[PDB]
Order: C-alpha cells, then sequence, then structure tokens
RNA sequence: UUGAGAAGCUCAGACGAGUAGGCAGGCGUGGAGGUUUGUGACGAAGCCUUGGGCGUGAGCCUGGGUCGAACAGCCUCUAGU
RNA sequence: CUGCCGAAGUUUCCGGAUAGCAGAAACUCAGAUCAGUUUUAUGAGUAUGUAAAAUGAGAGUU
RNA sequence: UUUCAAUGGCCCGUCUUGAAACACGGACCAAGGAGUCUAGCAUCUAUGCGAGUGUUUGGGUGAUGAAAACCCAUCCGCGAAGUGGGAACGCCCUUGUGGCGUGCACC
C-alpha cells in the first residue's frame, strides 16, 4: 500500500540538500561583501 | 513458387508464347469454367469451349446473357455468342466477342471424344 | 579523424566517448581529459602495447608494481616470447584473445574503459601507457 | 528451488520455487560456498525479474526474511555469498533495476543486524560481531580485491547507522559495528573509496569503543 | 551455441572460431554516468540553459 | 503515453521488466472522465517516475 | 517573433530572360570577364548566406504554421500534440475519397488543412 | 521548467572580397535491398497555368486545367546520374 | 547549389631540384617568447648597428 | 501579372594579354553529348583479427531457386623470428616539494 521512494531519490536528496546549503551560505557572504564594497 | 528449371516466369517469354501461340495450343488457352451443376456431375472444373456450347455471360456488359457459342474466334482468343450483338450506324447487327473465360458452359455439346475426354480427366459421365 | 568527434562508426566507441565527455567536463581530472583526447585518435595514433611492455614498465627500475591499474586506450596484444606474465590490472579498449587468456589464467583482471571509470572515475593510482607510435 | 525455476519467466512458478526454498535452507547439513553462490545466482534473477514496484519491495523483506531459516552454521555463508553475487553483478544491472536491488542490500544490512541481535540473547554479542565482521572484512569491505563496487559500500555507508537504530531501537550496544569501514579506510588501495567512505558513513562515537 | 559459441569457448562448428569481445562492458552509459560511484566525486553541476 | 480508445482514455505503461513479452509489455488504466481527477490518477500511477 | 522574410523576389538566373533554352534555375555565373559574377552595379542579385532567414520563423508560412505534408488519417493524427506549429497539407496524388477522409479527421483535432478544398463540393 | 534526436539544448564574443587551388555540407536523376500495415480509375506518371506557399540556393510542396496506369517519401546500395 | 579557407604571380643554382607563399597531421609550450614598430645610450661610420625598455600578439616548431 | 514614371544598367562563352581590347563560337527549340572501367603502387581513414594475418585455385555443402549463403584439407603470399616530458600518488594554506614516468626528443 506504502511504496517506498527509490534510493537513488534518496541520494540525490542528500547531495542536492548539500548543495543548497553551500549555495545559501556562499550567499549570505555574498550580501556582506557586497555591501562592505560598495561602501569601498 | 515455381521450381522447375523448364518453366519460366519471364514476362518476355511467356507473352511471347500466348501470342504466338498455334491453333492447337490456342484450343487449351481459352477453356471456359463449367457451371455448379455439370461441375458436380462430370467431375471436371473447366473444359476447353467448342462450337455449339450453351453458355452464360459471366462478365462485361453483356452479364447475363445466354446462347449457344455459335464459332470460336482462335486467332482473336474471343467467342461468339448467338443473339449477343452490337447494332452498328447501318443497322447491320455485329457479333461481339467475350473472352471465354467471362463465361460459363451451362449445357455441354457432348460427342464421342468429348465423352473420352471427360473420363480421361477423371470425370463419371 | 581526431579533434572534435572520433570518425570511427562503431557505437560502442561512441557510448565511451559519451561517458568520458561527461567525465572530463564534469570532474577536474587530467586523467579524464587525456582519456577523451585520445579516444577521439586514429588507429594509426593509438598502436598496440604487448603484455611484455606492460610488465616491463610496471616494474621499471624501482619496480614496486604494487596494485595500480595499467590504462592503454589500444590494444593489449600477447607477447610469446615471454614465458612467465605477472599479476596485472590492465584496462584497455581492447585484448586479444591470447593477451586476455595469458592475464587472466596467471595473473589479475582485465577491465575495459567503462569499468575503469566506475573503479577510478578520477584516474586516481593508474598507470597511463602508450604504444610506440614509430611503427 | 533447483535455482532454474527461481529465474523463470512466469511469475507463479517463481513464488512457488521461492515457497519451497524454506525447506530447503533450513536442513541441518553442511553447505559448500559454490552451492550458495549458484543459489544466489537464481535468487539474484528472481529479484531482477520482478516488475511492480509493491511486489519487488515485498520480495525484498521475503528475501531478507530469509536469512533468519537458514541454518545457524551456515548462515554467515549464506550472507557472504549473497554480497559476492552482488558485487559482481551490480555493474551488469542498469539504471531502472539499480533502485530496487539497492533496497535488496538495505534489506539485507537489516538482516545481518537483526541476525547478530538474535544470537547476542545467547551468545556474547563481541564474538557474534566479530564473526560478522568478519564475513564484512573478507568479503565487501576486503581490500584485497580492487573489483568490488564503490556503489555498493557507498550504500552500505549510507544506511549502516540507520539500519542499525531500526534494530535496536531504544539504545544499541557497544561493538565493533563500524570496523570494517575504519579498516577499508585506512588501509584500502582505492583512494576515491578512502576519501569518500568517511563523508557517507554517519559513525556516532557514543556507541563504540573509544 | 555450437553454431557460434562463446567469448570464452570455441564455436564446435566453427573451427576457432569465438564470439567477439565488446570495447564496453556495460553498454548502458547513463547507468555510469548516473551511477553512485561517479556521481559522488563530479563538482556540482552548472546550471542548464543558463539565463542571458 | 494516454491513447484514446472509442471515446475513452486510457494512461498506457510499460516497465523494463515486461521488454521480453511482446504480448505483456503495455499495461493500461481507464483514466476517469473527470479531468481533475483524471490528473490524479496519473500522478498516483506515476508515482515516483521523472 | 511574427514572420519576417529579407526577399521575397526569387533568384532568376542570368540571361535567362534573353533565352529560352537557358532556365530561370539559378546557375552560379563562372565566367570571369561577366560583370555578375563580379558583382557590379545594376546587375542582379546572387544568392548570399546572408538572405538566409530567421531559424525561428524558417519554413513558416505566412499564418505562421509549418507545412506538414499528409497522405492518410494516420499522418494527421500525428498533429494532435502540434497543432499550433503546423498545418496539414494532403498530397496531389491523394483521391477525393481519401482526402474526405482526412479533413473530417483534421477538424476534430484542431488542425488546419492548406487545401481543404481541393477535388471536392459541398452540400448542405 | 519539463529545453537528453548529448548527433540535442543553451550562453557569449568576433568576423564576412576572392581567381588558381583546397575542404565541408546539401539539391536532383535512372536502377537495387529494406521500409512507409505508403499514394492511385472517387484518377498514377507526364504536361500546361498572370493560382498559392516553402528554401540563401540547387530545388521542393500544392490549387486549377489537361490526362489515362502506374508511382513516391525515408535508411542504405549502385551508376551510361 | 551553398558555405569555409586561399595564393603565388620569384630569391638561388638551373626542363627541374628548390626556397618561399597557402593548408593538413605529430608535437611542446605562457615561471616563453616573437614582431615590414618605436626606443635607451654607446659601438662604428643626422643615418647605420648593438644588447637590454615601450607597444601589440601566446609562440616556436618537425 | 501587364504597363507607366524616376534611377541605374552593354553580349554571353572561349582565347589573348597586365585586365582588356581584338579575334573566335553562338538563327531558334527539343533530345543526345565529355575524368569512365580495370590492373598495379603509395598515402590517409574505417573495420576484423593480431605475432600473426588472408574462407571463395579448389573441395564440402546448399529440398526449392542452388551463380547466393554456409563450412575448410593441404599449400602459399606478406609480416615476424644523464635530463625534459603525458598521467597519477603523498605532503605543502596554495604555489611548491618528494617518490613514480608512458610516447617522443636529448645523453
Amino acid at each position: 500500500a506504502s511504496i517506498f521512494a527509490p534510493e537513488s531519490l534518496l541520494k540525490k536528496t542528500k547531495a542536492q540538500k548539500q548543495s543548497r546549503e553551500q549555495i545559501v551560505a556562499a550567499a549570505a557572504e555574498k550580501k556582506s561583501a557586497r555591501q562592505k564594497k560598495r561602501e569601498l | 513458387m515455381k521450381f522447375s528449371r523448364d518453366v519460366t516466369s519471364s514476362r518476355r517469354k511467356q507473352r511471347k508464347a500466348h501470342f504466338g501461340a498455334p491453333s492447337s495450343v490456342r484450343r487449351v488457352l481459352m477453356s471456359a469454367p463449367l457451371s455448379k451443376e455439370l461441375r458436380e456431375q462430370y467431375k471436371i472444373r473447366s473444359l476447353p469451349v467448342r462450337r455449339d456450347d450453351q453458355i452464360t455471360v459471366i462478365r462485361g456488359s453483356n452479364k447475363g446473357r445466354e446462347g449457344k457459342i455459335t464459332s470460336v474466334y482462335r486467332k482473336k482468343f474471343l467467342l461468339l455468342i448467338e443473339r449477343v450483338t452490337r447494332e452498328k450506324a447501318n443497322g447491320a447487327s455485329a457479333p461481339v466477342g467475350i473472352d471465354a473465360s467471362k463465361v460459363v458452359i451451362t449445357k455441354l455439346h457432348l460427342d464421342k471424344d468429348r465423352k473420352d475426354l471427360i473420363v480421361r480427366k477423371g470425370g463419371k459421365v | 579523424s581526431q579533434r572534435s568527434k572520433p570518425a570511427s562508426e562503431n557505437v560502442y566507441l561512441k557510448l565511451l566517448v559519451k561517458l568520458y565527455r561527461f567525465l572530463a567536463r564534469r570532474t577536474d581530472s587530467r586523467f579524464n581529459k587525456a582519456i577523451l583526447k585520445r579516444l577521439f585518435q586514429s588507429k594509426t595514433n593509438r598502436p598496440p602495447i604487448s603484455i611484455s611492455k606492460i610488465a616491463a614498465l610496471t616494474s621499471r627500475k624501482s619496480a614496486s608494481s604494487q596494485n595500480k591499474t595499467t590504462v592503454v586506450v589500444g590494444t593489449v596484444t600477447d607477447d610469446e616470447r615471454m614465458l612467465t606474465v605477472p599479476k596485472l590490472s590492465i584496462a584497455a579498449l581492447r585484448f586479444t584473445k591470447s593477451a586476455r587468456a595469458r592475464i587472466l589464467k596467471a595473473g589479475g583482471e582485465v577491465l575495459t574503459l567503462d569499468q575503469l571509470a566506475l573503479r577510478a572515475p578520477t584516474g586516481s593510482n593508474t598507470v597511463l601507457v602508450r604504444g610506440k607510435k614509430h611503427a | 528451488p533447483f535455482i532454474k525455476k527461481l529465474a523463470a519467466n512466469d511469475r507463479k512458478t517463481r513464488d512457488k520455487a521461492l515457497e519451497s526454498l524454506q525447506r530447503f535452507l533450513s536442513q541441518k547439513k553442511k553447505f559448500e560456498r559454490l552451492d550458495f553462490l549458484k543459489l544466489w545466482k537464481g535468487l539474484f534473477y528472481c529479484m531482477w525479474m520482478a516488475d511492480k514496484p509493491l511486489y519487488q519491495q515485498k520480495l525484498s523483506d521475503n528475501l531478507a526474511a530469509l536469512v533468519p531459516i537458514v541454518w545457524i552454521d551456515n548462515r554467515i555463508l549464506f550472507q557472504s555469498t549473497f554480497w559476492e553475487t552482488m558485487g559482481r553483478e551490480w555493474t551488469g544491472i542498469d539504471i531502472l533495476r539499480t533502485d530496487k536491488f539497492y533496497l535488496l542490500m538495505r534489506r539485507f544490512c537489516a538482516a545481518a543486524f537483526r541476525d547478530i541481535q538474535t544470537r547476542s540473547k545467547t551468545a556474547l554479542l563481541d564474538k557474534v560481531v566479530a564473526e560478522y565482521n568478519q564475513m564484512w572484512m573478507d568479503g565487501p569491505f576486503n581490500t584485497e580485491n580492487l573489483a568490488f563496487p564503490n556503489g555498493i559500500l557507498f550504500h552500505l555507508a549510507d544506511i549502516w547507522t540507520e539500519e542499525l537504530r531500526k534494530v535496536y531501537p531504544e539504545d544499541v550496544p557497544k561493538a565493533d559495528w563500524y570496523l570494517p569501514f575504519d579498516s577499508t579506510i585506512k588501509s584500502s588501495h582505492n583512494v576515491v573509496l578512502r576519501k569518500t567512505l568517511p563523508k557517507r558513513l554517519d559513525r556516532v562515537s557514543e556507541y563504540t569503543k573509544d | 551455441d555450437s553454431v557460434f559459441g562463446s567469448t570464452t569457448e570455441v564455436a564446435q562448428l566453427k573451427k576457432n572460431y569465438f564470439l567477439p569481445e565488446n570495447i564496453i562492458s556495460n553498454a548502458d552509459v547513463t547507468r555510469l554516468i548516473n551511477s553512485d560511484e561517479i556521481q559522488s566525486i563530479v563538482k556540482a553541476a552548472g546550471p542548464s540553459r543558463v539565463k542571458r | 503515453t494516454v491513447r484514446e480508445d472509442n471515446g475513452k482514455l486510457y494512461l498506457y505503461m510499460k516497465t523494463i521488466e515486461r521488454a521480453h513479452f511482446p504480448s505483456k509489455l503495455w499495461q493500461r488504466i481507464k483514466l476517469s472522465k473527470n479531468y481533475a481527477k483524471a490528473l490524479e490518477q496519473i500522478d498516483q500511477q506515476l508515482l515516483y517516475w521523472p | 517573433v511574427n514572420i519576417i522574410k529579407k526577399r521575397t523576389k526569387p533568384f532568376k538566373r542570368h540571361q535567362s530572360d534573353r533565352f529560352k533554352r537557358v532556365g530561370e534555375s539559378w546557375r552560379k555565373p563562372r565566367g570571369i570577364d561577366s560583370c555578375v559574377r563580379r558583382r557590379f552595379r545594376g546587375t542582379i542579385s546572387m544568392p548570399k548566406i546572408g538572405y538566409g532567414n530567421n531559424k525561428k520563423t524558417r519554413y513558416c508560412m505566412p499564418n505562421g504554421l509549418k507545412a506538414f505534408l499528409v497522405r492518410n488519417v494516420s499522418d494527421v493524427e500525428l498533429l494532435l500534440m502540434h497543432n499550433k506549429t503546423y498545418a496539414a497539407e494532403i498530397a496531389g496524388n491523394v483521391s477525393a475519397r481519401k482526402r474526405v477522409e482526412i479533413v473530417e479527421k483534421a477538424r476534430a483535432l484542431g488542425v488546419k488543412v492548406t487545401n481543404a478544398g481541393a477535388k471536392v463540393r459541398s452540400q448542405e
């Protein structure tokens, strides 16, 4: 009755989740550096 | 498919044989199917047409017309039937030729030779 | 018969080029770029290498063969002159029937370039070799 | 079972052969390794021919649940021959068939953990884990063979901790649970495997010897 | 199996004939490209068709 | 695929495990006349498909 | 992306009007002394790649559709998913019986037919 | 976001004479193997036409007229092309 | 039919071997060189030449 | 499409020579009409096999078309008998260092 998600989907989701974390982490830093650069 | 190398499937040679046949070969070339009653009574599917044979036209414009075979025109592969004609300009009735395969024999002109031919092709008289 | 694409019409060479096009583009390995370049080359620019030369090159000077895979984009022929074949792991486009049997019967493994790409997708711990281009 | 019927072209015969396998695997006699390798060749194709996700995730449970039916003496051999037959056939599989063999390993990874727990009731846990760690290190996690695919081992690292927590929902005891991963990270000649296995593995040092 | 044989066993009805070997082992190249062995080392994929 | 049979629409599906059996290769389900429910049936029959 | 044609006149062969033996199908002049090859002033134009039309609007009829040649009802059903991109064009050798069947089928599919009135009459 | 004929899709910049000569990609013709469960007496092929359309072009599709028995698209082969 | 590349049209010996111009292949190579270019100053005789600066271009090849 | 108005606009092909010019060919239309086939040699590419390789002189065989396809006994032809450096490992924040170097060019 319950169809488990494919295991390749779980592996891709873990990889995509990690890549999104780096993008967001390097996006808040990008905003701060841009504000400091623009003042300079 | 044919497998004998004594028979040719060449269209050139088959057309030449048909259109250059002698009258003895042309006799068998113009054969007609027997009617159903004659087919089950003479145990023969088809026979060469002969004068005074009673036939019915099966195909063509003259379909359904009956009559005797007045003459077997072998030089043109045509049959001449009684009262199966066409009006001309001057009023004379020109006979119309019908191919032997387009007629069905309903009554045979039986003679001694035809009876021997019938029993020759596995036929009960 | 080089540069952009292989001139060969083999569909299975075209599939190998497909695999190493992705590897040469989505990794930072000069091995994958080198393999892709040699997949485009002609039969004249991919000379065969022998079982003897592979055995000689691996245990050369300092020897220390260890278990690095030998990769050649070409045919691995056989040297019937040599009597004993060491334990070698070779990945090649083609192996001859004599070369393949001698490697397997007394030695290790024979691989294709796609089996190698799964074992060493970055080409790490591989001995990439070439044949003598001078005929 | 006769192996040939296990890989038959209709699901009815494959199902019947599976049912008859329970009697075969329960006999109290020693089974050679080749006999289990031949059996797992048919059982691999029983799973390889499975059609729909509901069936092929219930069939995987049936195969995993078949481990405790096997006799205690030749139970390790049954699991060891599964990981050998999966290593040599893993690359021949295609994308539309890997997602169901991925679940087969996960069900068999949990089967080993459950069998360790079951044996731990009557024997010391360290001895049972040592027996399984020998099987893990002599088979998949062996560094002496370079032909074992990294896809199996990355999957094993991904599911090692979560399938262990399933068997012990309350808490797991201290044992060498992650010994095959430590042994193969330190000693393997596959640089890609040893560099990304620590990233994939979820080794929880809380319940391992420190 | 006697007409053709195998890659390792000679054909019985063809003297000294072995079935040809392939330069690729698993011809499903999408299985290799989208495998855990390869997808775990590639760098983060850039975008598809990029914005102007 | 979705195909029309004498006024009714069906969702035809095939899997790799029936590739060698042409008679049993394709399986179909009847799609409801309600368009909203027909979309739901496609979603639930094609679950975890690309 | 409305349809733009860089040129509507055809490229006629040089001296094709002077001589009836010379057809108007374009032939690249080869004479070195010929002023048409040298591209002097007042002479006729020559097919150049610059005259090529937009790739997006190439092969498109003035109504924005591309003509798709159709010979039976099987060909019309092919344009079920492309009725906004392609127009059906029945072949010239398709009989008036099949043309009728094609035209009714194309009408249900919402497919424009370029020559839907050929070889038929109407009777309301 | 579906935009994997990966031989596809997409982004960017620069450039554009041309004899001899060199190199690619295409158009068309006769015949052959395969294919379109292809077209055709409710009209094939050809021909005519200030009908319409497509391609930078070689060329191709089509309406009408004429006509009366065969003919074509695609993949490959071939040449008295 | 279209597209792309594209000369030489002459040194040297002497119908050619050439060279040179224009392409293909096999390379290596920016932590390096090349230039129908201008220089710095001194060498020789404003010109001329020099090794190492400016400017541009990744270049050398078989 | 026909025509008109404004602007422009030489007759092509060959040969010539610096391009020309000039001199040649061209009343018109249809059809026909010119780098082909084969035997060597060399190059490049593709394909099969690979210290080998090449069935078709011939034999076997081919029940349905049998000049095809399929199989190969013995011969024989040809062939054979110091540095730099691609790639990879381990360190170094990185450069860079260390061990290991195919092909080729130097010694």
